[PDB]
């Protein structure tokens, strides 16, 4: 009864709105939050709408769609790729640089199209949905996906039916994940995403301005859990009608491609309001079209995309580091850190391809170890200005010493670190090759042990330049 | 480069 769900979702929503559960009780708070879901999950009825025909019986429709508004329909096809899932494969040669692929503003889902849609009374009338367009968009989905004569219909027909986002995994799935970095991002995910439907149930069902809306009495975990992680895995940036602002929008047919490594070609081109993709490589005939989806680790390619990319020359973990305001140099510092343009204490980045670390942090740490005359070299005098434009450049080292010292450093701070994770690089490797895993349990896997492989490749490579620099003070 | 470069799938704050 719809009665018992109220009483359920109310009984989430607190659980939810509590504040964080403390240092080393994050892992219990999210199985206390799992079960109150999984309940609801298995008292509902799976996704509210559904569709008789398979994914691919509506990709003609789809195709005449997007034809039919000024969209590129020749030259690929779709095929379910095992690996990536659909995606397009060309069905002729393409060259590197060539636009084969733009779909005008008309075909996309945005935040504004929300705004004008039957959602528009509920949307006025509501705060989280006025300050969060990803979630206005996620009901923009399930609003037209419940419109069955929706002009979006084509679009929501062809999306997947589920996901591979962190939401759709089991615990024991998550488990994989404890003491990583990233875990406490899919507890934020999951505690987040349950917050918010069983607050929105309560407003849907309730509200004056939602009562004839179409989701009134068909509402279900899944659709929520569906809508958000459809806006997740391929929501866009663009530009406004006349260019002043950017608004969070859906891409029909262009967002069918699937993540590769390389530069991004997709722009938008304001002069005729559509979204424009050159291909990123030579595609021969029956080669799959990829598209570059930006620089991002895997922490969020498996959180936010739902899969995870070996490839990736932009993974990185994440490293906090500051100057102690207990430091006799605080202030001398600070000083040269904001001369700098570096905060006193922030979230730095290790990465995974050299130089492990930015200009940014290179510099910090240089500041972060450097002695008092050093300092001064920095603040006083003619050259003060143009050393410090140099601090993070690895040609212009402020002394072998320094060097030394931040390298000494960055060797025993990862090395720590790499300490903190419940298993080791090899039990990882271990536990890829002897254990057969689901696809999603491979993400959590691959994630962990790629974390510590950028770990040990920051030890190893701050080993060799401490060395290479200690051999130069011996000269 | 691109005037308005498109990331598909940009991280946005879900934290409500
Ligand atoms: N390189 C890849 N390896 C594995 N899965 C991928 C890759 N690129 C994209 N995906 C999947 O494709 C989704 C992004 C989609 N917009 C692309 C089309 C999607 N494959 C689909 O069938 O709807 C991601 O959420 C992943 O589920």
């Amino acid at each position: 009864s719809p009665k018992e769900i109220l009483n359920l979702t109310s009984e989430l929503l607190q659980k939810c709105s509590s504040p964080a559960p403390g240092p080393g009780k994050e892992w219990e708070e999210y199985v206390q939050i799992r079960t109150l879901v999984e309940k609801i999950r298995k008292k509902q009825k799976g996704l509210s709408v559904t569709f008789d025909g398979k994914r691919e019986d509506y990709f003609p429709d789809l195709m005449k769609w997007a034809s039919e508004n000024g969209a590129s329909v020749e030259g690929f096809e779709m095929v379910n790729f095992k690996e990536e899932g659909f995606g397009l494969r060309a069905t002729r040669d393409i060259k590197a640089e060539e636009l084969f692929l733009w779909v005008p503003r008309k075909l996309l889902m945005t935040v504004e199209s929300a705004k004008n849609s039957v959602l528009g009374p509920l949307y006025s009338q509501d705060r989280i949905l006025q300050a969060m367009g990803n979630i206005a968009l996620a009901f923009h989905l399930l609003c037209e996906r419940a419109s069955p004569n929706s002009f979006w219909q084509p679009y929501i027909q062809t999306l997947p039916s589920e996901y591979d986002t962190p939401l759709y995994f089991e615990e024991d799935e998550v488990r994989y994940l404890q003491s990583t970095q990233a875990i406490h991002d899919v507890f934020s995910q999951y505690k987040n995403t349950a917050r918010q439907y069983a607050y929105f149930y309560k407003v849907i069902q309730t509200h004056p301005h939602a009562n004839k809306l179409p989701l009134k009495d068909s509402f279900t975990y899944e659709d929520y859990r569906w809508a958000v992680s459809s806006v997740m895995t391929r929501q866009n940036q663009i530009p406004t009608e006349d260019g002043s602002r950017v608004t969070l929008a859906l891409i029909p047919l262009w967002d069918m491609c699937n993540h590769t490594n390389g530069l991004i070609t997709t722009g938008y081109n304001l002069e005729d309001d559509r979204c424009e993709c050159v291909a990123l490589q030579d595609f021969r005939a029956g080669e799959q079209i990829y598209i570059f989806y930006g620089t991002r680790s895997n922490a969020e390619f498996v959180i936010h995309s739902g899969f995870f990319f070996d490839n990736n020359s932009h993974d990185r973990v994440k490293i906090k580091l500051g100057v102690s305001k207990s430091d006799r140099l605080y202030a001398m510092k600070a000083e040269v850190l904001a001369r700098a343009g570096i905060p006193t204490s922030s979230v730095f980045a290790l990465h995974f391809t050299e130089p492990p670390i930015s200009a940014q942090l290179l510099a910090f740490l240089r500041v972060f170890c450097m002695t008092e005359e050093e300092l001064k070299e920095h603040l006083l005098g003619d050259s003060a200005i143009d050393r410090i434009f140099t601090l993070g450049n690895s040609e212009f080292p402020v002394s072998w010493d320094n060097e030394v010292k931040l390298w000494t450093f960055l060797e025993d701070r990862a090395s720590l670190l790499l300490k903190t994770y419940k298993t080791t690089i090899e039990e990882d490797k271990s536990v890829l090759k002897n254990h057969d895993l689901s696809v999603r349990a491979k993400m959590a896997i691959k994630l962990r042990l790629g974390e510590k492989e950028i770990l040990e490749k920051a030890v190893k490579s701050a080993a060799v330049n401490r060395e290479y620099y200690r051999q130069q003070m011996e000269e | 480069t691109l005037k308005y470069p498109i990331e598909h799938g940009i991280i946005t704050n879900w934290d409500d």
